[PDB]
């Protein structure tokens, strides 16, 4: 209860905050290419009265940085905005476009500050940033509400975390490298959908999903149509 | 569970649920995205014979191209509209070009957003439906107390939302190519009547507005007058 | 100082010199007076150095930020942004600045935000220290829209004569082609325009 | 309409083989009218020395301001302020007031208690640092001082000789400057011991 | 400008200060004391800008008296003059400086010796054997340089000063309407009121 | 304080039996230069008002924005916005004036001379000046800066007083007002040939008669002038 | 640089009749050597049987009046429509006027009405605040052409009883309103004849214990 | 005040004299107009001395803080943008013109900023009073692609130009070099053309020539 230390120093509002990130109910996964990066998220559209265009958990922050978030849409659109502008203000104030790993710092920084000074309740969302910067290439860093980020060679956010995970882990103990060997994104994409389908004991149509790709400085969201064609691709080859 | 900022043992903000709970309790509002432009309608409830008709408007325009309506706590609605009014007019002065409906929602979503962050403030007690046009077509969204909103083919809140919902459901399939600008109105006129059957012992007054490059001419005009009447009668026949 | 921007059938192209003078001396006879704010939106700076430079920087910022949320912005949507900056501060600013941009829909537009802040959509505009002698040519020798190469000459000769009678403006020529195709970076060395 | 030139005064310093020296006149007066002949432009903070020319109140205010700060330094750091360090400071200090500048001309000099290296510096009213290895001059007769020093400085003098040189340098330039004089004083800084001397001069 | 003199002697200090007050043309009061005792043994004569003058003095006065009852112990001439200089130092770079010059005479009881501090409006202080702000020095400084001796009795000083005056009268353009003279010593302050009949 | 950059010249106007008129050429000068041959100096507000602005274009464009932006603002929550409750000329001006004053009172004005014209819902004529200094006045005739010295004269031959308005036919008004417009072009360096006139009659309404030329001029006699005193041949 | 002030001619006039009061002032309006409007009222009723006028610089003028007419209104709201005794109004104006001391209202203002006894009363104002209870004051351009006259006619200045040698000054007597308005019109005509900034028309507000009357008389359009 | 900068096939070099004036007087015979912003980015600055220094100190100070936090490396334009955003925020009141130059994990860089906020770029830039002589030298002896040797030789011979034909500049030469893969070498006084010749007589005085009135042994610590 409230934002100041427990008897075992663990102020739960931060802890509670987490369940809510998860609670949304969507699964987000991400992996590195070789000259590209990719994230998978599900696109469950219940109400037959909405419009799938307006739905999404992935947005174009920068010309090259995209973001996915397993978390409640209102709080996300916020984080989206601030971040979206921090980079905007950055390029201006410093001469060069802001990289993945950094945004995630002021971002975690920000969520830490809130938390400690009490100027608002933490947002209940986990942000997963992606891109490729010409200093560390395929970059992937994640941030949580307890104001904190780190690095992933490929990650996942969702109700079923460790499952999506373990698969990749096993696929990694064998592929032995710390990323996905392959030149084309289409091909990598195929790979992830693959590793997710296998991971849910579930199948997806051409609208049941949501995916994004980070290239050599030209990040773009995968749309309804192009999305299906990868299912075509990965049907026989399986 | 009693403060606005706080979270429940498994991540939940109760004050917002009750916010929602009050949104339902009020009158019913709807809206529909058609060929080009949109159509809205609300439920003014005549509680006595001492109410001047054609008077207390619940629907409001923004700029000169955005329709807008809601339900729940009436003053909350009004308040929210003002902020939306500044934001719009400020933007306009800045970029010259009338404000894109897509972003507009956020500007508002972001403002409704805040009132879920601090304990010293009260969550917005209204669900809001709206839309308008631009260059790349007409749009229509619906904002709730949580601040979460989206784009719908038609929306509904307040008391009987299902009535109009399943009602909106049909239209989709028989007219999977957008309903006629004209028919849109008269159809809305009906969808309301049907959903009113709770305040049935108590008479009422229906209000309608719309947008369309062909009909309104890019603008938002109040459906009043002749088209207004027949649109009622139209509803009055199917009302059996 | 000597700039301008002209519209035609495939869009619009803007060009200017390279000469910048502090007193009767040449500070940097190789200036990139043409500046980019957005991919299909650029501008040519006139008058004050330091001022014009900074304005752009700010604008570039607003737009590159606009897009990240409101999609890609118009050419008119861009002018207004300079309107504000120029206006508000008319007292500590010296700027002739001409803006130009293209969009498939409305073709390419040309707007001039002269000193004071007054904005204008013209067929083509011309500002800068030596604009004063091409009021004769330009207006008279102007057919409504032309061809890619056909237009490149208006630019070429308008610019040529301006060097011939105005020392404060000179150096090389530089054009920027904004079209459906995309951006094309031109450059016409001396011994050329003089010959004409 | 120059402030620096209202009160008068000069200060000069030189570096000898293993020591330093710094002297100043004594006169203080509003333009023509001479007022004091017991006004000293040189003080110190432990083992560090500062000579300041220019506008009188500003001089005083500075001394106070520096005594203040050095006391506070030596306290939290349990060690007296070092020369090179002081310089960098008085430097910044002058600048903090870069738009309401203090009309002065400081000159620092001392002996570093670790390396044992002689030190001298000079600055303009805003804190620009003039590192030198021979001599520093500031004040009314700046130009007359450079004329002396340029002839007389000899790399590495013996303290007993350096005294005689600097004394004469100061002393003589002071007579061709109408706004400085009425006595002078010279200090000689050795590793340990320090000798203060007042000299006899024209009193006009 | 006006006349402000002061001279430190044996076991006392003496302050002279003209009496007239002028408004462009006419002369209003001509029996005006430009003095203000700060504490039982400290005193301050002053001359300066019309309003700036009398305000500042009283203000300084206030602070002191305050300090002196708060502590119950009296403040030393040395330290006093230090503070006055402090205040003017700021004053000079204030949005509006108090344009005022002063002389401060006091008897330091611990040293059992008399101290005299001259201070201009720029915040320029100096302990002196004697002084005078403004044009007042030019006409007199010589006679003082001449006859002054540190050992002079209280009377010796008056005579001297008296002579300085006779001169100021003789060669000064302005009519200062005479002078009020005052002495600070181990006994405190008293006024040589007799300088009219003397 | 500030200085004017681009300049609109005059704006003439007068009243008549039914309504009022207001003309103003389409030239925006940059000192002695004419960098803009076709620019609008008449913003009609609503359909019972128009505003002839004369001075700085940069400033004039700002106002425009205030009007459109005020207009769109009247709508907001008020159904009668096209009939009962809707901007009268008297209003706008009142608000306009208000502004011009705050401005001079804030030592930073809008370099402009302005005329507000139209007709009141109840049928009355409205014509009132208002300039950067926040000064105003009604009169049967009104002209900005350059106008008033040269136009007003002729306009006063049609209406020496208030007791002539009733008998001032809409056509007599026009032609005269245009003869004036020919004259403004005959002796004024800051003036243009193209222009925009507008009428607001209580019967017909608003009639924005944009872009016209100034015709019929006696120049022939030019040929007869030679020298300046002696030069005969 | 920018010059924030200007002069629009005009001349106003106030006479305190025994039991009435007049505030007259012409209708011309000027700029340089040009005309602005043949008819433009500078004298107003502000309610509570109180007339005002401020001549000098139009804008500062009408703004003061406006700013005042409002300050009257508000006086009623807070004191239950208590009437504003003329004396009161003036003390009030002083402040208004003095509010803008270091950026004054470039105008000579005057008011007239009745006191708490029924006697006429006029009040002349400084451009920043000094007010005087005058029984007769002309302000404006022509000022110096009319004041000398009223001096004479209204107060019989320099006029003695014949045959008394010059020992008996002619006694003052109070003139009916008719009598006053005759003087007033003559004053203005004379003034128009010899002053360019003055002519056209004359609007007079007459205050009496039952209202405000307005009468107009045309001057020369010289 | 006389400085330049020229980039070659694998880097860039800036040089500046060592004389600081003061009206007609020479204040410092040995000053370093070459300051370090960061290991690879350095500056040379003319005009108002105290301004030029303090400013780089400031910027160098921040850029360090930046790189640390970002864990990456100092980009040249970062420094440029920092400078001119602050630099112009004080509309001219900080006379400092300079040739900013260094190397970042993306190339060799060279720019010139004026005291108002103006920034330029070319292959060679000169700022200072003798900016003309050293300009004329580089405008006849410059060819694309010069080497560590070609370029160096030039830069130093440009500086030399000012040192001789322009008054406001003199003494020795200062140089600094940044290579696209290699370090940075600070060469204080790569040259020493001006050196005072050995004096004529020996001016050392015979001990006891100066008259002393008093003497003692002043105090220091507690
Ligand atoms: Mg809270
Ligand atoms: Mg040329
Ligand atoms: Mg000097
Ligand atoms: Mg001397
Ligand atoms: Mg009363
Ligand atoms: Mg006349
Ligand atoms: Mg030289």
């Amino acid at each position: 209860h409230i934002t100041i230390f427990s008897p075992e120093g663990r102020l739960y509002q931060v802890e509670y905050a987490f369940k809510a990130t998860n609670q949304t109910n969507i699964n987000s996964l991400a992996v590195r290419g070789k000259d590209c990066t990719v994230v998978i998220s599900q696109k469950k559209v219940p109400d037959k009265l909405l419009d799938p265009t307006t739905v999404s958990y992935i947005f174009c922050i920068s010309r090259t940085i995209g973001m996915v978030v397993n978390g409640p849409i209102p709080d996300a659109r916020n984080a989206a905005l601030r971040a979206k502008a921090e980079a905007a203000e950055f390029r201006y104030k410093y001469g060069y476009d802001m990289p993945c790993d950094v945004l995630a710092k002021r971002m975690a920084n920000l969520s830490q500050i809130y938390t400690q000074r009490a100027y608002m309740r933490p947002l209940g969302v986990i942000l997963t940033f992606v891109s490729v910067d010409e200093e560390l290439g395929p970059s992937i860093y994640k941030t949580d509400p307890a104001g904190y980020y780190v690095g992933y060679k490929a990650t996942a956010t969702g109700p079923k975390q460790q499952e999506i995970t373990t698969n990749l882990e096993n696929h990694f103990k064998k592929s032995k490298i710390d990323h996905i060997n392959e030149e084309s994104w289409e091909k990598v994409v195929e790979f992830a959908i693959t590793h997710m389908i296998d991971a849910l004991g579930t199948e997806f149509s051409k609208n049941d999903l949501e995916v994004g790709v980070a290239t050599k400085d030209k990040f773009f969201t995968l749309s309804a149509e192009n999305i299906e064609e990868r299912l075509v691709a990965i049907a026989e080859q399986d | 569970d009693l403060s606005n900022s706080v979270f429940s043992p498994d991540g939940r903000n109760f004050q917002v649920e009750y916010a929602v709970k009050a949104v339902e309790n009020g009158t019913t509002s709807i809206g529909i995205k058609c060929n080009d432009g949109v159509v809205f309608a609300v439920e003014k409830l005549i509680t006595s014979k001492l109410l001047v008709p054609q008077k207390n408007v619940k629907i409001q325009v923004v700029d000169r191209h955005i329709g807008c309506v809601y339900s729940g706590l009436i003053p909350d609605g009004r308040h929210l509209v003002n902020r939306g009014r500044e934001e719009a007019a400020s933007f306009k002065k800045l970029y010259k070009t009338p404000i894109p409906i897509p972003a507009f929602a956020d500007r508002l979503g972001q403002y409704v957003q805040a009132h879920t962050l601090y304990n010293s403030v009260r969550p917005f007690g209204v669900s809001t439906i709206f839309g308008g046009v631009d260059k790349n077509g007409a749009h229509l969204y619906m904002l709730e107390p949580s601040g979460s909103y989206w784009g719908y083919k038609g929306a509904a809140t307040g008391k009987g939302r299902q009535s109009a919902k399943a009602e909106l459901e049909k239209l989709v399939d028989h007219h999977p190519e957008g309903l006629s600008a004209r028919e849109a109105v008269k159809q809305a006129a009906k969808i309301i009547y049907l959903a009113h059957e709770d305040n049935k012992e108590k008479d009422f007054e229906l209000e309608i507005s719309w947008c369309s490059l062909s009909e309104t001419n890019g603008l938002h005009k109040f459906v009043k007058g002749d088209l207004l009447q027949e649109a009622i009668d139209f509803a009055q026949k199917e009302i059996n | 100082t000597s700039i301008m921007a002209v519209t035609f059938k495939d869009g619009v192209i803007l060009g200017a010199d390279s000469r910048t003078t502090t007193g009767a001396y040449i500070a940097n006879r190789v200036t990139d007076k043409l500046t980019r704010v957005h991919d299909k939106i650029w501008c040519c700076r006139s008058g004050s150095a330091a001022d014009t430079q900074a304005i752009a920087d700010i604008v570039q910022y607003h737009l590159e930020l606009y897009t990240s949320q409101y999609g890609t912005p118009s050419t008119e949507t861009a002018a207004s942004v300079f309107k504000e900056l120029c206006y508000e501060n008319k007292d500590n600013l010296t700027a002739g600045i001409i803006v130009a941009g293209y969009d498939d829909k409305n073709k390419g537009e040309v707007y001039t935000i002269p000193l004071g802040g007054s904005v204008h959509k013209l067929p083509y505009a011309i500002a800068g220290s030596g604009s004063t002698f091409i009021y004769g040519y330009c207006d008279k020798n102007f057919r409504e829209n032309m061809s890619k190469e056909e237009t490149v000459d208006f630019i070429k000769h308008s610019l040529s004569q301006a060097i011939k009678w105005d020392g404060s403006s000179g150096g090389v020529i530089r054009m920027v082609v904004l079209t459906a195709a995309g951006v094309e970076r031109l450059i016409f060395y001396p011994d050329e325009y003089e010959q004409l | 309409s120059d402030p620096s030139s209202i009160n008068g005064g000069i200060v000069v310093a030189m570096t000898g083989k293993d020591c330093v020296a710094i002297a100043c006149d004594l006169r203080l007066g509003s333009q023509s009218l001479g007022v004091s002949n017991k006004f000293e432009k040189i003080f110190h903070y432990g083992h560090v020395f500062l000579g300041i020319t220019g506008l009188a109140t500003d001089v005083t205010t500075l001394n106070e301001m520096f005594r203040y700060k050095t006391n506070l330094y030596k306290l939290k750091e349990e060690r007296a302020i070092e020369p090179e360090t002081f310089t960098q400071l008085v430097s910044s200090s002058l600048y903090e007031r870069r738009f309401g500048p203090y009309f002065v001309g400081p000159v620092v000099a001392g002996i570093n208690s670790k390396s044992g290296k002689p030190f001298i510096a000079g600055f303009d009213l805003i804190g620009c640092i003039d590192e030198a290895k021979d001599f520093i001059v500031s004040g009314t007769a700046s130009d007359q001082l450079f004329g002396m020093c340029e002839s007389l400085y000899e790399p590495n003098l013996e303290p007993e000789d350096l005294f005689e040189t600097i004394s004469q340098a100061l002393l003589n330039a002071a007579d061709r400057d109408a706004l400085s004089g009425w006595g002078a004083v010279v200090y000689i800084i050795k590793k340990d011991e320090v000798v203060k001397r007042y000299l006899k001069m024209r009193q006009d | 400008m006006d006349i402000i003199l002061g001279i430190r002697v044996q076991d006392s200090v003496i302050l002279a200060s003209s009496k007239a007050v002028t408004r462009g043309i006419s002369v209003l009061k001509d029996s005006d004391d430009k003095t203000r005792q700060l504490s039982p043994h400290t005193l301050m004569s002053f001359a300066g800008e019309a309003g700036d003058t009398v305000q500042f003095a009283e203000y300084i006065q206030a602070n002191i008296q305050l300090y002196s009852i708060r502590e119950d112990y009296e403040l030393s001439p040395q330290a006093v003059s230090s503070f006055v200089r402090q205040e003017l130092a700021k004053s000079i770079r204030s949005r509006r400086p108090y344009q005022v010059n002063v002389l401060i005479g006091g008897y330091d009881k611990k040293k059992n010796k008399p101290e005299l501090y001259q201070i201009d409006y720029l915040g320029t202080k100096v302990e002196l054997p004697y002084g005078a702000h403004g044009y007042s020095g030019f006409y007199t400084f010589s006679l003082l340089d001449h006859h002054y001796r540190p050992d002079m009795t209280t009377e010796e000083g008056l005579d001297l000063l008296k002579l300085c005056v006779q001169e100021l009268e003789k060669r000064m353009p302005m009519d200062f309407k005479g002078v009020i003279v005052k002495i600070v010593d181990k006994d405190g302050i008293r006024q040589v009121d007799d300088f009219q009949a003397q | 304080t500030q200085q004017p950059i681009v300049t609109g010249t005059s704006v003439i106007s007068m009243k008549y039996d039914n309504g009022v008129i207001i003309a103003a050429d389409n030239l925006g000068s940059y000192g002695s230069l004419l960098r803009f041959n076709g620019v609008e100096r008449l913003i009609p507000v609503g359909d019972n008002t128009v505003v002839g602005i004369s001075g700085d274009i940069s400033d004039m464009q700002h106002i425009e924005r205030l009007l459109k932006d005020l207009v769109t603002e009247n709508a907001y929550d008020n159904p009668l916005a096209d009939a009962e409750e809707a901007l009268e000329p008297s209003y706008i001006f009142e608000y306009l004036a208000t502004v011009m004053y705050q401005r001079r009172s804030k030592m930073n004005p809008l370099w402009n001379a302005i005329i507000v014209a139209g007709v009141q819902s109840n049928g009355d004529q409205f014509l009132r000046y208002v300039n950067l200094l926040g000064v105003t006045y009604s009169s049967p005739t009104l002209a900005t800066g350059f106008g008033a010295h040269m136009a007003n004269p002729l306009l006063r031959k049609v209406v020496d007083r208030e007791s002539d308005i009733p008998k001032t036919t809409v056509q007599v008004a026009e032609e005269a007002i245009v003869n004036a417009m020919r004259v403004l072009y005959y002796r004024d360096a800051r003036s243009s040939r193209n222009f925009s006139l507008a009428i607001i009659d209580k019967n017909t309404g608003l009639t924005f008669k944009k872009n016209l030329q100034v015709e019929n001029m006696k120049w022939d006699f030019a040929k007869d002038i030679k020298g300046y005193g002696t030069q005969k041949i | 640089q920018f010059n924030p002030y200007g002069d629009n001619g005009g001349t106003i006039l106030g006479i305190a009749g025994e039991d009435f009061a007049v505030l007259a002032g012409d209708t011309r309006n000027i700029t340089d050597y040009s005309i602005n409007s043949r008819y433009e009222p500078k004298v107003f009723d502000c309610g509570d049987n109180i007339v005002m006028s401020a001549n000098g610089f139009a804008a500062d003028g009408d703004a003061l009046v406006k700013r005042f007419k409002n300050s009257v209104k508000w006086y009623h709201f807070d004191h239950n429509d208590k009437k504003l005794s003329i004396n009161s109004a003036a003390r009030n104006i002083q402040h208004l006027l003095y509010g803008k001391r270091f950026f004054p209202y470039y105008v000579h203002t005057i008011i007239a009405g009745l006191d708490e006894d029924g006697k006429g009363a006029v009040y002349s104002f400084d451009p920043v605040g000094s007010y005087e209870r005058e029984q007769c004051r002309a302000g404006g351009a022509a000022a110096s052409l009319i004041m000398p006259f009223l001096d004479n006619q209204v107060n019989f200045k320099n006029q003695y009883e014949p045959g008394t040698n010059g020992k008996v000054k002619k006694p003052l007597k109070y003139l009916s309103v008719e009598e006053v308005i005759k003087l007033v019109r003559d004053s203005f005509t004379s003034a128009t004849e010899r002053h360019i900034q003055v002519g056209d028309g004359l609007e007079i507000l007459i205050v009496t214990k039952d209202g405000v009357r307005k009468e107009f008389y045309e001057l020369k359009r010289d | 005040t006389t400085i330049v900068g020229v980039k070659f096939n694998n880097g860039v070099v800036i040089a500046a004299d060592t004389r600081s004036t003061q009206g007609p007087i020479v204040a410092d015979k040995n000053c370093a107009k070459l300051h370090r912003i960061s290991p690879k980015i350095w500056c040379a600055g003319a005009g108002t001395a105290a301004d030029t220094e303090a400013v780089t100190q400031l910027i160098g100070s921040n850029i360090e803080l930046h790189s640390l936090y970002t864990s990456r490396e100092p980009r040249v334009v970062s420094a440029l943008q920092m400078l001119k955003q602050h630099l112009f925020k004080y509309q001219g009141h900080i006379g400092a013109y300079l040739i900013v130059a260094g190397v970042d994990p993306t190339g060799s860089h060279l720019f010139s900023i004026h005291a108002h906020g103006s920034t330029d770029v070319g292959y060679y830039l000169s700022l200072g009073s003798g900016s003309l002589a050293a300009m004329a030298v580089l405008e006849s002896h410059w060819k694309q692609d010069l080497t560590k040797e070609e370029a160096i030789k030039l830069a130093s011979d440009a500086i030399q130009a000012g040192i001789w034909n322009d008054l406001g500049s003199g003494s020795n030469v200062d140089v600094c070099v940044m290579e696209i893969g290699k370090d940075a070498e600070y060469l204080r006084n790569y040259l020493t053309p001006n050196v005072r010749e050995e004096k004529q007589k020996s001016y050392k005085f015979p001990r006891g020539t100066t008259a002393v009135l008093k003497e003692s042994i002043v105090n220091i610590c507690d």
